[PDB]
């Protein structure tokens, strides 16, 4: 309806309180423009990557390392790991998951499967049993996704700027 | 019939008093060519930009600095503060903030051109002054008059400062 | 269409397809192609006449 | 070596002979077409095709000198290009 | 389709003789020796008189701006300049060759935007369908046309005559700039 | 819209001065408008010619030159460009009000009535004086320029 | 794709294409299409000029960003045709 976070206009058509984190924030009609399931999957994927990125950046800068590491600050750790080699192995490992994700996205958007975006059915302890748990955890996940996007953007920009300690 | 501002000149077709501040002043007739909602949003935006710009110019010229701006090493005459600030890279922050707000501005003008019924320049940022519709209309006409004054005020201020080259 | 009339042939396989001919005779019942159109442009065989049905002819000028 | 590229320095090589031939060939074709238009209305067009009516053939040949204006006039009046809905066509 | 006779193009200059019968700068009939206006009857491939009038007015307007630019530029009048740009060049043929691309790059691409944004239904004009488009009526300053039919026709006729004259002038100076000696007595 | 119902006839004799009969050949209101504008421009022009030749000052000016040859040098200096801009704006306003009117219907614009009347000094005799002074200014400025361009100068 | 599973995209009886031809962008408005097309044209022509016209290309100077941005010029053409199609379809 008349959107939240832009109280002088209405949220685009897809935003109708259907999905988690729907604060009615899409002023440009950029999700009524193109399918919002793809948009939500992209949002979730960005958020997960940035959660992992922030926590890994902080750990490496604090001093967390592997049995054989270059033992370098997390800024130059990209170049060090690439020159060592295992970063390309990480590329292959994530490429396997990304090709399976190509498949999953195709079925989800075509309609062969009733898959929610960013839902790989990874629930070992059944932490989302009842629907109330499902929406609560999806809401928390999306809020953390957005906040971690911002967090890693700030961390990496600041590190590339000053080249200082952890903060 | 005949224009309020130009009783010798005929009234423009689109200008009919619906928009506040209308006196039928349009010899060139650009209103009939461009949509009008875009035009009045542009008028509000130009007015607000120049209103804030005059205040910023005078306060920067008088001697007021922002927190930490003393190290921006400007000539303190504003006249150079533009070159100094783009060289220091802080005007890119202003550009980013303005683009962040102008995404919403583009969305809002698209909405009112589409049919959302948002009046041009409305952004729901009111300081609790939309209580009465008559007061809101009076304030809107105040804003449009102050805009029409402030555009030319900034023009005169910057042109005189440039002729001085101080 | 009418005897002594100029008619454009509309049969696709005719040598005179989309061309004019003078009607000389229209027969009664019987013939599936009652009209007898006479041309002046001999086909490959040499004949300048052929029988057509009313639907395969369109008048251009009347007698 | 004749330079046929359209430069006016070497116009006499092709451009002026080209215009001369185009005028002459138009004269020829217009004389032929106009005589055919005359003969088709004759009582015996088939015999007129062989035996040329020379008195009017000379007239058509002479009158074809102004073919570009005559052809343009026939074009505008629509008496040059028969509508295709009136030309024999083989079953596609 | 609307015929040529209803268009504001008649010129008294052609029908200026004993028995011409022209008045107010307009001849009783339009001029068309090679009947190009009426060529659409032969085939639809050709443009209609609507397209032809649109092209005529476009050529006239462009040629008038062009000849005015030629005259002013060759007269020595030039704009202010900076270290980046110098507008001092009398030769009107190579004047655009010598100014920064933003300069001519903003002349072009904005001429290109306008010619293309104003052009809506020009193919309907080609097919002679002026349902919602008058040829030459881009909407630029149409308010200044007199409401009287006579005055409006007079004004449009003045426009057409000036456009044709300027087309002749600009092409004369062009065809004596290239192929020298075409237009005798030309200043440029 | 006719010459008969207009101010500016011969004063004493009262007849209309149109020997060549040019009133009927063009819109009479346009004739009146252009006559008034020409008279006003020539009034200003002869006054300015006299002042600049006198050496009457010009607030904030730099160069001193005779009015006969001042045109080229002020064009070079750049003041005449600004004068052209101001005149162009004013005459574009007059374009907008008058042109949509030639050979047409002057709605009510009274040829020559620019509404520039703050002091309330309008009157019929003053309009007649305006027209007569404008015409004599035209002829006088013609004499001024023709005589100045041929040497003879000063009070002429 | 088979003969059956294929959209009815023929439009010879109508004045403009159906929006379905645009595929994934069958719902993005004409405003977005036009603005993106204009930005794409400007950016791509800038990249091409900076790569081969303002500078001389070479093994040591070929720039990947300019090369990629060059491909926004045909994308700009497609986007502007799309803008016209959506304007005519009413979106
Ligand atoms: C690339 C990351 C990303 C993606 C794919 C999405 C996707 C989405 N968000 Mg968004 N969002 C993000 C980051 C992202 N978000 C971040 C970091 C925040 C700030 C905390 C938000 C805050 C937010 C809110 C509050 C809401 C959404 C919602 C949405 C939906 C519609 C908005 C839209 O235009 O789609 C995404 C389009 C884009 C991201 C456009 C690209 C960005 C521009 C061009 C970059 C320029 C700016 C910057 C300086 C760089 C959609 C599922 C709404 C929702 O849940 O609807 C169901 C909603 O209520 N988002
Ligand atoms: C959402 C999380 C987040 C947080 C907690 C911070 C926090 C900080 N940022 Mg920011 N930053 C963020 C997001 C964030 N940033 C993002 C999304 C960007 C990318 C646009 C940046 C880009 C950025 C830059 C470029 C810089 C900072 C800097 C800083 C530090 C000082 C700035 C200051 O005091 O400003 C006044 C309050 C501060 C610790 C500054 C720094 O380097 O500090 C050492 C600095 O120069 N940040
Ligand atoms: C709100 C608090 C705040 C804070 C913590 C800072 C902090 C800073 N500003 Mg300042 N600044 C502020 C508000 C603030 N600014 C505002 C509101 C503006 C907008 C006018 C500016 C505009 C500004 C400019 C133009 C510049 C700074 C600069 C700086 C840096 C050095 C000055 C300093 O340390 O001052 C003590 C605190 C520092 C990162 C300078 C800088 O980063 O130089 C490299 C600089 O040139 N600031
Ligand atoms: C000339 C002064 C002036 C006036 C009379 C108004 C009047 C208005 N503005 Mg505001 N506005 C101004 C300057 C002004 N504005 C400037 C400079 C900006 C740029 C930041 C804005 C940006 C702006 C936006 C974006 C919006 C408004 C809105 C409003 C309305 C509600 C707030 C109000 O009554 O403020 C009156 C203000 C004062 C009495 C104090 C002004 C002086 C300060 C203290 C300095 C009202 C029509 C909102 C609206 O349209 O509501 C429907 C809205 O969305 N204004
Ligand atoms: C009456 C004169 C006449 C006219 C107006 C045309 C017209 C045409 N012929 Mg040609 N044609 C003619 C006679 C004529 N033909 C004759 C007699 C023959 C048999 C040899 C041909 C065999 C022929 C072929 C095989 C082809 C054409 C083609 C064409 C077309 C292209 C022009 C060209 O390349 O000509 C080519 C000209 C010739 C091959 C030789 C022409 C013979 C002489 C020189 C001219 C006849 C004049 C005649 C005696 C005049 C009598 C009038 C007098 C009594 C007053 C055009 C429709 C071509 C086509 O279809 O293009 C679309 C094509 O493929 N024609
Ligand atoms: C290229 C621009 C151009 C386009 C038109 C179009 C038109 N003119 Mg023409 N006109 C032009 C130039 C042009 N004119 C010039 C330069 C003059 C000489 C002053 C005239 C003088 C003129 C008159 C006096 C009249 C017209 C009229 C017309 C209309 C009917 C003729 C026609 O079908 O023209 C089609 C035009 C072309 C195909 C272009 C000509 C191309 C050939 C090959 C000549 C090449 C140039 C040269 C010979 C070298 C039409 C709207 C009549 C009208 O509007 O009546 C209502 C009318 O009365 N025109
Ligand atoms: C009617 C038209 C007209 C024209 C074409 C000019 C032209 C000129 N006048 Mg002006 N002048 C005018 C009216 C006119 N004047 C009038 C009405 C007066 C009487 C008050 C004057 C009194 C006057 C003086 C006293 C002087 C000029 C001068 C000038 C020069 C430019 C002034 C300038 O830039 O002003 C701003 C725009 C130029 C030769 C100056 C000159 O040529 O100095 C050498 C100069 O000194 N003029
Ligand atoms: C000039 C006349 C013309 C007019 C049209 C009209 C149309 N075409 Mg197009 N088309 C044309 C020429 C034309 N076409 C030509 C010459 C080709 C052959 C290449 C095509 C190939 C083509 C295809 C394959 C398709 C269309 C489709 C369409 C429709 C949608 C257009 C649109 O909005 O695209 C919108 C375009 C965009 C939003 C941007 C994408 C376009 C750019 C150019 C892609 C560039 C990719 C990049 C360079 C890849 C790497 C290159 C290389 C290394 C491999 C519409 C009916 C589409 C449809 O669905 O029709 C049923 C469709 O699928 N056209
Ligand atoms: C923008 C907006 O909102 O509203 C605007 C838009 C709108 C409506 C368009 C408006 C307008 C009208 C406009 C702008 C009109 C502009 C008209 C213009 C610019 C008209 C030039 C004619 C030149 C000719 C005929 C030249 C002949 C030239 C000839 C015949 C020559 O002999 C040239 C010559 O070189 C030769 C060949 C030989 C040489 O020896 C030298 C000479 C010099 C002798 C308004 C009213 O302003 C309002
Ligand atoms: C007709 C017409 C128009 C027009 C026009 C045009 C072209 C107008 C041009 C006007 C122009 C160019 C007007 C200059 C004035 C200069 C002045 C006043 C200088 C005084 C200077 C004085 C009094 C100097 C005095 C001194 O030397 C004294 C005496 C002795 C010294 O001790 C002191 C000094 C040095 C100070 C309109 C209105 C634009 C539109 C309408 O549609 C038609």
């Amino acid at each position: 309806v008349k959107s939240q976070a832009l109280p002088f206009m209405d949220a685009p058509a897809p935003l109708d309180g259907s999905m988690a984190g729907d604060k009615g924030f899409d002023p440009l009609n950029l999700s009524g423009s193109f399918d919002i399931k793809w948009m939500r999957e992209a949002e979730l994927k960005h958020g997960r990557v940035c959660m992992l990125a922030w926590v890994g950046y902080v750990a490496v800068d604090n001093g967390f390392y592997v049995p054989f590491a270059p033992h370098v600050s997390s800024l130059a750790a990209h170049d060090a790991a690439v020159k060592a080699g295992p970063m390309l192995g990480l590329l292959l490992a994530v490429g396997a998951i990304e090709a399976i994700s190509y498949n999953a996205i195709a079925e989800m958007m075509s309609g062969e499967t009733d898959r929610r975006p960013g839902d790989f059915y990874l629930d070992p302890f059944n932490l989302c049993s009842t629907p109330e748990k499902l929406e609560s955890m999806l809401e928390k996940e999306i809020s953390h996704c957005r906040l971690a996007m911002f967090a890693f953007s700030g961390v990496v920009t600041q590190s590339a700027l000053t080249g200082g300690a952890f903060p | 019939e005949k224009s309020q501002a130009l009783p010798f000149a005929e009234r423009p077709a689109k200008l009919d008093g619906t928009l506040v501040g209308d006196v039928g002043f349009d010899p060139l007739g650009l209103s009939n060519i461009l949509p009008i909602e875009w035009m009045r949003e542009a008028e509000l935006k130009h007015g607000r930009v120049c209103m804030l710009a005059v205040v910023g110019y005078i306060v920067v010229d008088k001697g007021l600095r922002a927190p930490g701006a003393e190290k921006l090493v400007a000539a303190t005459s504003s006249f150079t503060a533009h070159d100094a600030a783009v060289q220091s890279g802080h005007m890119w922050a202003l550009l980013l903030a303005c683009g962040l707000f102008e995404i919403v501005g583009a969305g809002a003008i698209a909405s009112t051109l589409n049919g959302g019924d948002r009046k041009p320049g409305e952004f729901a940022l009111t300081g609790g002054f939309d209580r009465d519709a008559a007061k809101l209309e009076r304030f809107k006409l105040a804003e449009i008059k102050h805009s029409r004054l402030a555009m030319m005020a900034f023009s005169g201020l910057v042109t005189q400062d440039a002729l001085s080259h101080g | 269409i009418e005897r002594g009339s100029k008619v454009r042939v509309l049969r696709p396989e005719s040598y005179w397809f989309q061309e004019c001919g003078s009607v000389a005779t229209i027969a009664k019942g019987g013939d599936r192609y009652p009209v007898v159109v006479r041309f002046e442009k001999v086909n490959y065989a040499g004949v300048a006449t052929n029988n057509f049905a009313l639907d395969e002819l369109g008048e251009v000028e009347a007698p | 070596h004749l330079i046929a590229d359209g430069r006016p320095d070497h116009a006499g090589e092709f451009v002026i002979p080209a215009f001369g031939f185009l005028y002459i060939a138009g004269w020829i074709g217009w004389a032929g077409r106009s005589y055919l238009q005359f003969s088709k209305k004759t009582d015996k067009p088939n015999e007129n095709e062989i035996i040329i009516n020379v008195p009017v053939a000379l007239g058509m040949m002479s009158g074809a000198f102004l073919w570009p204006l005559a052809a343009w006039k026939e074009l505008i009046n629509g008496q040059l290009l028969v509508p295709g809905d009136e030309v024999t066509v083989s079953p596609r | 389709r609307k015929p040529l006779s209803e268009y504001v193009g008649a010129s008294q200059e052609l029908a200026a003789f004993p028995g011409g019968g022209g008045k107010e700068g307009a001849a009783p009939v339009p001029w068309d020796p090679l009947q190009l206006s009426e060529l659409w009857k032969v085939s639809a491939n050709n443009p209609d008189v609507a397209w032809l009038r649109e092209a005529e007015l476009k050529h006239g307007r462009m040629s008038m701006l062009a000849i005015t630019g030629v005259m002013v530029q060759s007269a020595g009048i030039h704009l202010p300049g900076n270290a980046d740009i110098s507008f001092a060049n009398a030769d009107w043929a190579m004047a655009p060759t010598t100014l920064p691309p933003a300069a001519w790059g903003q002349v072009l691409f904005f001429i290109g935007l306008a010619e293309g944004q104003t052009s809506a239904g020009l193919f309907d004009l080609w097919l002679g369908n002026t349902e919602k488009r008058e040829p030459g009526n881009l909407g630029w300053g149409t308010q200044f046309l007199s409401k009287d039919k006579k005055a409006a026709d007079k004004m449009r006729l003045k426009e057409l005559k000036n456009g044709r004259l300027a087309m002749l002038a600009i092409m004369g100076v062009a065809f004596n700039h290239v192929i020298p000696g075409a237009l005798p007595g030309c200043m440029y | 819209g006719s010459v008969d119902s207009m101010i500016g006839k011969y004063s004493i004799k009262g007849t209309v001065y149109d020997p060549l009969d040019l009133a009927s050949k063009y819109d009479v209101n346009w004739l009146r408008e252009a006559e008034l504008k020409h008279g006003r421009v020539c009034m200003l022009a002869v006054a300015g010619f006299l002042a600049n030749d006198a050496g009457w000052g010009l607030p904030g000016l730099d160069i001193k030159c005779s009015s006969i040859e001042a045109h080229d040098r002020m064009v070079e200096s750049g003041h005449m460009w600004a004068l052209l801009a101001v005149v162009g704006v004013c005459e574009f306003l007059h374009f907008s009000v008058v042109v949509p009117k030639l050979d047409g219907d002057w709605g009510d614009w009274e040829p020559g009535n620019y509404g520039l009347d703050p002091f309330k000094l309008d009157s019929p005799s003053r309009r007649e004086a305006e027209l007569k002074n404008g015409r004599l200014a035209m002829l006088a400025f013609s004499g001024l320029v023709t005589q100045a361009a041929l040497g003879h100068a000063a009070p002429y | 794709v088979d003969r059956s599973e294929a959209a009815d995209t023929w439009w010879g009886d109508k004045d403009y294409p159906p929006s379905i031809v645009l595929g994934i962008g069958k719902d993005v408005p004409s405003s977005i299409f036009g603005v993106t097309s204009g930005l794409a044209f400007a950016i791509g022509v800038y990249c091409v000029a900076q790569s081969n016209l303002v500078n001389i290309l070479s093994g040591s100077t070929v720039n990947g960003f300019y090369v990629a941005g060059a491909l926004l010029v045909p994308y700009s053409w497609g986007l502007h045709v799309a803008a016209w199609i959506q304007k005519q379809n009413g979106k």
